[PDB]
C-alpha cells in the first residue's frame, strides 16, 4: 500500500 | 618606504575580501487571529521569507542592498502579545529551512499542525504570552545571495518562517471572535556574516 | 534502541494582578 | 545468488507527537453528540507524523508506551468538565 | 509551552538495494539507440 | 582491469584574447553608455586554449582572472572610462534608466577602476570562502550555476580630440586580454 | 526576552563616485578661482553606498579618506590645479579678497597638493590625537558637530591650449572619487 | 608591498615554465579479423601511433594541442572482447619503441611473428579474453613534439603500437570464418607530462 | 509530498 501511492 | 611614493599617483584602489559581522533587531509586523478559521488553508496565518532583503523599511533591508551574499549566524524570532489574559487561543510558529515546501497545498488540517510539530526547534504556545524561536544549523556553511527572488528561491532564502493559527479566537463568555484580532508582533534578534560589497538593482 | 528528538514541556501559572 | 540476509530480533523506538486539537458544545443535543472526538491507537494512523512514515518498514509492532497529555487553551473563568478514556476494542463503538 | 528539541549531529544508515533489470538488442537501429538504461542517484527516486 | 578512479584537483596556467572594444563620441541613451559585456566562464569563446580546456572537466573555480586592457589610440585624444566585474551574472545594470546611477553602481564594485583609455591597466576578480565549485559549459537553467560573473565595460566622458571637441564617429579603442589560472575536477567530455 | 546592548565599534571599507570637475579658461574674480566644494561626512550624497551607511548608527570617525583624481582630458592641453581638505568645517576660504592669499592659504594646508590636471592623483586627510567621534547625518546646529572637514578644488593657471593660448570656454576635465574606511558605534535609524 | 602597485599598470604577463600532470582514459577503435589471412603483410592488422594526436575526437588529441612537448609516464593498452567462447582465433600485440622500423616488409609471417614475440612487454592471448600491455621505459627521458607528422617520425612519436593476427578465424564446425568479425575494442590508460603552453595550427 | 499522497 505504501508503494502503490508513490506509483501514479 | 616606497610605498608611499608609489602610491601618490598611481590609480590603485586596493581589493576588500572579507567577512564583515553586524549585529541588529528588527520590527516585522503585526498578525491576525481569526474566530471561525474553515478553509484549511486559512490555518496558516503569517508566512515569512528569511531574507535580509524581504522586510521593507527595516535597518536590515537597508543595509542588505550594500553587499553580494549573507550567511545568519543566529536568526532568532521573538513575540509579543498585546490580548488580556481573558481571551483564549493557541498558537504555533516554525521555522523550515528548505524555502520549497509551502504546507498549504495540503487540504486536512491536521497535517498541516502534524507536520509543524514535526522539524526540530518548533513552537506552540497560548497567544497571551511572550515567546521565543530559533533556526537550525547548517553544517556546511554556504553562502547566500541578497536581494529580491530571481528564477529559484533556493540561492537566496535560507528558509522560510511559518506562523499558524490553531483552534479559534474565543471571546469573554466563550463565544467564537467576530472579524479579526491584532494579536501581537514580531520581532528578529540577528547576527549576518556579509561578503563582498556593491550595491544592485 | 533508538531514540528520536522529544517535545519537552514547559511554561508556568499567570497571577491576576502583580503587586508592587 | 544473492540473499537478503535474516534477522528477528525486535527493535525499541522512543519518540513523542501531537494527537490534534479538540472542541465542546454550549447545547447538549441529540446526547448522542457527547461522543466528540475518536482516534485509532496504531501506527500508520496519523498522517503527518515520522511515525507513520517509519511504520511500513516491518511487519509488526507492540506499544510498550503510550502516554496521552492534554494541554488547556482557556482560562479559569470558564468550565466544561471532561473525560477521556482508551477502549481496548476497536470493535466497541460508544455512538449507538 | 511544547518545544521539539534541536539537533544538528549528522547521521549514517550502512544498506543495499537493488536497481532493476536491463536488456540489450541485436540491431544498432538509430545510434541514438545505444543509450539503454538510465537512473537517477538519489534517496527517494527508488520506488519499493 | 583495475580501471582506477581519481579525485584530484588540476592546477592550469594560460591566457587568451577576449576582442576588440570601441567608443562613441557623445552618448546620450543612458543604456548606450555600457559598451561591453562579457560572461566570465570557461567555454564562452571562439576558439581560444581555454574555452577546448574547458569541456574535458566537470567543475572549475578561478584562482585569479585580471583583466587587461591595452590601448591604441594615440595621445593627442581622450576620454575616461571604466570597468568592473560583477560577481552575479543576473544583476543586469541595463535595466537602470540614468546614467548617474549606473555610474554610481559600476563605481561601488570592488576593484572596479576608471582611467583614460590612452594607456594600459588591469583588474582582478573578488574572492569567496565557500570555496564552492561551478559547473563548466553552456547555461543550461540558471546562469548562476555556471558563470563566477559578468564584466562589463563602460564610458564615461564624452570623446574630445585635441582642442577639446567631441568626435564625429564612434572608433576602436585598444583590445581586452586576460591572464588566468584554474582548479579543474572530474574529467569528462560534455555532450 | 533579553534584549542585548552592544558597545563595540564595527570597521568598514569602500569607495564611492564624488562627480565630475570643470575649469574656466582665465579666471578673474579671485573667488571665481575656487572651483569646487564638498563635505567630508557622511550622508552628505545622493545615492552612494556610503549614505546609506551613514544613517544606520550614532557616530563615526574616518581612518583614511583619499580623494583620488581621474583626468580625462587629451596631453596637448594644460593647467595647473590644487586641491585640499581643511579640517575646520567653518573657516570658508571665499571671504578672501585677493587670489595670492587664497593661493597662499591653500598651500599650507598639510596634504594638500598641486598638479597638471592632465593626470591622475591621490590626496589624505590629517589625523587627531582626540579620537573624537562625530555624529552622523545633516547640519542641525554648528556643521563642528558632524563634518570631519570640507574639500576644496581650486584653480591656479589660465588655461592654454596648444601654442601657449587659453582656450574660450569651461570645460570637463576628469572627476572625483574617494576611497574610505570607518568607524561606527551605535545602532540606530535617523529621523 | 610594492608589487601590487608596480603590477597595477604595466603590460607584464607573466612567464610559465613548468610540468603539468594529467590523467585519463580513451576509446580508440574497433578491431577485424579475417578468415583466411594469405598475403603474410596481411597478419599486420592495426598498427597505432603513439603519440596523443593520433586519435580523432578523444579527449587526448582535444587535450594535446594545447601544449608544446609531451613524456608519457605509463601508456597501458587494454582490451576488450566481443565474441562468444565457442568461435576460436589467437592474437598478440605489440609496443615498439623506434618509429621507424615497419615489419611489413617482411615477405614470411614467421619472421614476423617471431620479431613479435622478441623485444619485452610482448603479449599473446586467445581472442576471447581480455588483456593488458605496458610500454618500456627510456632512462633519458626526452621530450617529444605533439601534433601531426612533418617530415622526421622519430621527433613525435614515442613508439608504435602492432596488432597482430595468429592462425585464422575460426567458427563453430571448425570451418574458417567467412567475411570479417568485429571481435574486440582497443583502450588506453594513461599519464603525461606537457612542458610549454600553445596552440597550433 | 510525502504528505499528499497519504490523503485522498
Amino acid at each position: 500500500s505504501a508503494v502503490e501511492a508513490r506509483l501514479p | 618606504g616606497p610605498v608611499p611614493l608609489l602610491e601618490s599617483n598611481s590609480n590603485m584602489r586596493q581589493m576588500h575580501n572579507g567577512m564583515t559581522r553586524v549585529v541588529g533587531s528588527d520590527y516585522l509586523g503585526v498578525v491576525s487571529v481569526a474566530g471561525n478559521p474553515a478553509d484549511a488553508a486559512a490555518k496558516v496565518r503569517k508566512v515569512l521569507s528569511v531574507s535580509p532583503s524581504s522586510f521593507p523599511g527595516t535597518r536590515l533591508t537597508q543595509m542588505s542592498d550594500l553587499w553580494e551574499r549573507y550567511v545568519f549566524r543566529q536568526f532568532r524570532v521573538r513575540y509579543v502579545p498585546s490580548v488580556p489574559n481573558t481571551l483564549a487561543c493557541q498558537v504555533m510558529v516554525y521555522q523550515d529551512t528548505d524555502p520549497q515546501d509551502d504546507p498549504t497545498a495540503i487540504k486536512d488540517a491536521d497535517a498541516l499542525l502534524r507536520q509543524a510539530t514535526a522539524q526540530t526547534g518548533s513552537q506552540q504556545w497560548n497567544f497571551n504570552s511572550a515567546k521565543v524561536i530559533h533556526l537550525a544549523k547548517r553544517s556546511d556553511n554556504q553562502l547566500y545571495y541578497t536581494g529580491p527572488v530571481k528564477e529559484n528561491p533556493r540561492f537566496n532564502q535560507q528558509g522560510v518562517v511559518y506562523f499558524i493559527q490553531v483552534s479559534q479566537a474565543l471571546d469573554m463568555n466563550g463565544k467564537p471572535l467576530t472579524a479579526d484580532m491584532e494579536c501581537g508582533s514580531l520581532y528578529v534578534d540577528w547576527v549576518i556574516d556579509f561578503q563582498t560589497p556593491q550595491v544592485n538593482p | 534502541v533508538q531514540n528520536a528528538p522529544r517535545i519537552q514541556q514547559g511554561g508556568g501559572p499567570v497571577p491576576l494582578l502583580e503587586s508592587n
